[PDB]
């Protein structure tokens, strides 16, 4: 994947991790504006391998770490539809339930029926036992490494996403934490692309300078 | 690294900032990788990454993959930066005749030895002092064949002089079975220390694959013929549900009590480094 | 037993549309994938909850609503082979084959 | 081998509707029977025929179009049950078949 | 099998009803593991379980998992093949330095013979006839060292005399590539005869797993080295493509065309079954 | 074959890969043979195919072919339907004339006792006083005609006094409609045991094919007079389609509830089983 | 009636695991609130549900497992104090 805007000569390219630094305050401030704005703005561009334009829900964009729910109705939408489907792969798992359900319901409704007052009732479903169970992503995270990690497998869950930004996010983790974070987005191969307004020593990195030229570091 | 971790039960494994993710149903725990030594996967519902595959390449740790009948099936093999263990095969090839005739003969005497104290247990002192006679005269080569002599009075002790191991029975059945997780523990252990187990030590009969394994369970093989002896009567279903809790139940070994893998396990290690360093010493098992 | 089930209906109006989404989601919540437009099917697990599933099908049909109904062996499911105007790969005897860039 | 065979395509356009009369009076010429729309068969004699069946349908697919093939036996053939909300005879076991008057 | 599967994508494979399962987001889609040949893992992303992994080992199916970089790491090697391996061990440990020696020997004269026919197909009638006067001039124990001169003369040769197999260049980065998987193949295949493949039969001095499966995979160096010559101005990912459409090409063999698995799994075990034999056949491959 | 096909329309039928194909202009159906146990045409439209019948005989599935009125006219009989035919034939003109008046005593005692049942179920009262009566008084040779004067009292009492079964009406018309199916059935399933059905157990004088299957079809008269006698009102064609349901319906048979052929065809081969061992046991249906 | 109640057992096992698990759960649907580990209390009203409660944790005790109870009063119960964590050498760095 490519990001090209007005600044820069020609497009370049953010495969895997990938660190740029942009060392002009008000061209920093005019991207991350136009990173928020980009559904509206078309002076940001990002080009794919199939050199198509992505629409904005494809892309995302992540500031505050910790701010950032894991937990989200179109998240545990897919994760109850995804559980569903992995019940579904087996017919005698799913007929096991469907017996369980049976027994349970048949329990109930002798209970229903033993009471003085008329009960209508309707059935029982395996998505209604999945959200009545909870099931959700783990939301224990003692720090922001362990939270940017978090957000990186939802990220490499998630399909529609193509590209996950941090703007600033590498600030607070030390550079070995720099390191195991680069070293884990090559093993879980996704496009994360960090915007930092100074640069990073130790790592490779795109500095951008305030001649607006862009060269390589590291 | 030093501890060996061995997984037993469904769950996942991932590797996040140099630490090894293992998530199980009741509990998650993360290991450090420096820790880790031996990776051994002993069921089927174990979910792996291959990014873990490929730290733990990095990492040199030994992979060890089983069946569902725990026998270990495939082990991960780097194309560089080979583990220990590959280095440490070629002295098993190198294993001399006169160590493995001295290991064979003492473990022969410790099962004989086992068979006559188990029948000295149930009180018949005619045929645990025969075996016990037979055990004091066994020697190297096996001319007498003491342990084949030793085995019908064994056997024609416990379940009667009818009873014999080429019949077909659920008593004959349920021995077979005993032998069958013996040999599926004791083959893990030779894995785990990385030996061939295609070579046995005995040098007659190269005929199966697991000799080396099924030479080396023989000292603890008469635990088995206790319970199916007591249980006997049990259809062979009850005679694997009794045999199944000697997992659970615990063993005297010589220098404490401890459970039968740990036991196993010491016993395969003393017998791995007697066997490369040309018979230091010869562990020794009793009931 | 895999059931292949197609399903077909004048889509002109709208209460024929609305019930062919009825339908639809119907065959969904019922463990129903949709291979493609028309084309899906299900896992049955024995004869039994195959008459069940039957006699399901027959009572939640839409008005003008047809729906074919085959039984088919893991072996002939995975012979399906689905052309679009692209061709899928298993009934391809292909010796390469590529799951990530094609180069 | 029994080739069951669907066929969709988006109809809107003149083109898209001539196209598809062409598909289908090419499927008809080549053997095919329609049971239902966009539904046909035809019985190939070996797996030569068939795999040249395959590429001729491939070759005469229409621009949009998307055709289904899978593999069935006549055991399975003749277990296909086809309902229009009224459910094909042959799955229905009921001991009695009337072709006549129902009364 | 027939078929190499390769994913470098994303996704979990699960074993059901004798089916490889692919399960991704946007599709899933099931293969059967008898076409199934070789599985190629070129991702650390993908996600696998172990019974599937059980299933691969019992189906004979060789699992390649590679790196972030997409080389290959580590490979599964399974314990027992088949029950002839235990059998097979014996006859390893009892071959002759004389048939290692004149079997390798044959078998680096079929290569600098394959070098000769490819510089002869290149129209070098100097180098080729230089190559070809080695090829006479090899003898027992490699006194002259003509398979390194060959080597290092048909490189240099190749491609130019400023090159060089100690480089870092894609050149010999996809000359190593190709060696891994035809080593990996190769590898495979002495695993399915059983014998070790730690035991090589030119020098017993170099201990290594490969050694063996290397001198198996001389012959067929030239193969690679053309596609390598064709694809150099390319770039290492069209080069890598390349090199996965030898499996889709057929080669000829002396007897008739067949394809690289079956001339190499013919091919190894008319060497196993030459070394058992004491030389009664020697295969020959030609371009 | 479990299923009973009945084609009243004009169409052609044809017989494919163990497939009865019925091909017409405006739909095409096939019903396989294994399904299919009687075969009824009711129009004189419809077209057949020789080897169709010829796989209709190998199959035993029993063919009827009507008139323009629909009624039955003539319906194949197959000459073989078993090798144990020919053995039987021997043991049918070995039988004993006190078997067959046994026999045939027993079977119209249970006819009586049935009529005696319908009316008690119907709580037709002293009718079925004369029914019993004439029960308890029936005798070898049947001297005193009390199953003709059961049959005269059975009718008379359910249609009324002014009913006789000489008249044409649609009632006399449905139950001669009833006896003929029923005779088919039964006729067939004589045809199945292998014995000849022109011989019968009653009578000697009387020379007729369904004789003896008229013997057999006794008892189970009273479950046609009870649909006949409920569906009197209904017209004609309501009551054959009425008469058509009792394929459909089940009867308690003394050991369990079964299909109407099947009872049938379990009588009729305790009937023949009774018969050539000389009355071991005679079977009894009651409704 | 305050009931103080300790619970201990080899864990070793996988079997022992479960039974621990399930003797948890069974606990903590009685009523009773773990402070700790092997920790537990539970408010009986009144000596005859103390009884009977008794009688099930009798029932309800896995193979190997121990039990100790123990009756404080309400404002004894309140009383209990739960502490959660002379050397010449105090060393603040590595441990050497």
């Amino acid at each position: 994947m490519k990001i090209n805007f007005s600044l820069l000569d020609e497009p370049m390219e953010v495969n895997l991790g990938t660190v740029l630094v942009i060392e002009d305050v008000s061209v920093f401030a005019q991207l991350v504006k136009e990173f928020y704005q980009y559904d509206e703005q078309s002076n940001l561009t990002i080009f794919d391998s199939k050199i198509r334009s992505i629409r904005s829900s494809e892309l995302l964009l992540i500031t505050d770490i910790l701010g950032y729910d894991i937990n989200t109705s179109q998240v545990l939408k897919l994760l109850h539809t995804d559980i569903v489907s992995q019940l579904n792969d087996k017919p005698e798992v799913r007929s096991e339930i469907d017996s369980l359900v049976s027994l349970i319901t048949d329990i109930i409704m002798a209970e229903c029926i033993e009471n003085e007052l008329d009960i209508e009732y309707d059935e029982i479903t395996l998505l209604e036992l999945i959200k009545a169970l909870g099931v959700r992503i783990e939301t224990k995270s003692c720090t922001v490494f362990e939270k940017i990690f978090e957000i990186l497998q939802i990220f490499k869950y998630l399909v529609k996403k193509r590209i996950l930004v941090f703007v600033n996010s590498l600030s607070y983790f030390s550079k070995d934490e720099i390191y195991q974070i680069l070293e884990y987005t090559k093993l879980s191969q996704a496009d994360v692309l960090f915007l930092e307004p100074r640069q990073i020593e130790g790592i490779q990195q795109f500095i951008l300078d305030k001649d607006y030229i862009l060269m390589p570091y590291n | 690294g030093w501890r060996t971790v061995v997984v037993n039960i469904h769950s996942k494994l991932s590797y996040k900032n140099n630490h090894l993710i293992f998530r199980n149903s009741y509990k998650t725990e993360m290991i450090h990788l420096s820790e880790i030594d031996i990776l051994l996967l002993e069921t089927t519902d174990i979910v792996l990454t291959t990014m873990l595959v490929k730290r733990l390449v990095d990492e040199n740790i030994l992979v060890i993959f089983c069946d569902d009948k725990r026998l270990p099936t495939a082990f991960l093999t780097p194309y560089y930066a080979r583990h220990d263990s590959s280095l440490q095969i070629a002295r098993q090839i190198a294993w001399k005749e006169n160590v493995k005739c001295e290991v064979w003969t003492a473990i022969i005497a410790q099962k004989i030895l086992n068979q006559s104290y188990y029948l000295g247990e149930c009180s018949f002192f005619e045929k645990s002092q025969s075996i016990m006679e037979l055990y004091h005269g066994l020697e190297r080569f096996d001319p007498s064949n003491r342990e084949g002599h030793s085995a019908r009075i064994y056997f024609n002790t416990l379940f009667g002089n009818d009873f014999t191991r080429e019949s077909d029975n659920d008593i004959n059945a349920a021995l077979d079975y005993g032998y069958t997780l013996l040999l599926s523990m004791f083959a893990r252990e030779v894995v785990v220390c990385g030996c061939m187990t295609q070579i046995g030590l005995k040098h007659a009969n190269q005929f199966n694959q697991f000799n080396l394994a099924s030479d080396i369970m023989e000292p603890f093989r008469p635990i088995i013929d206790r319970i199916v002896y007591q249980n006997r009567h049990n259809n062979f279903v009850k005679i694997k549900k009794e045999l199944f809790s000697i997992f659970s139940e615990t063993y005297l070994y010589n220098g404490k009590e401890m459970y039968l893998s740990n036991i196993v396990s010491d016993y395969t290690k003393k017998v791995i480094k007697a066997l490369n360093q040309l018979g230091e010493e010869i562990p020794e098992f009793r009931i | 037993m895999r059931m292949i089930l197609m399903f077909d209906m004048p889509t002109d109006t709208a209460e024929e549309r609305k019930a062919y989404r009825k339908f639809r989601k119907f065959l969904l919540s019922e463990g129903f994938i949709m291979h493609q437009f028309s084309v899906y099917s299900k896992l049955l697990l024995n004869h039994t909850a195959n008459t069940a599933m039957v006699g399901r099908l027959k009572a939640n049909n839409p008005k003008k609503g047809n729906i074919t109904i085959l039984t088919v062996t893991e072996k002939q499911f995975a012979r399906m082979i689905y052309l679009y105007g692209n061709t899928s790969i298993a009934n391809s005897e292909e010796r390469l084959v590529f799951l990530g860039d094609n180069y």
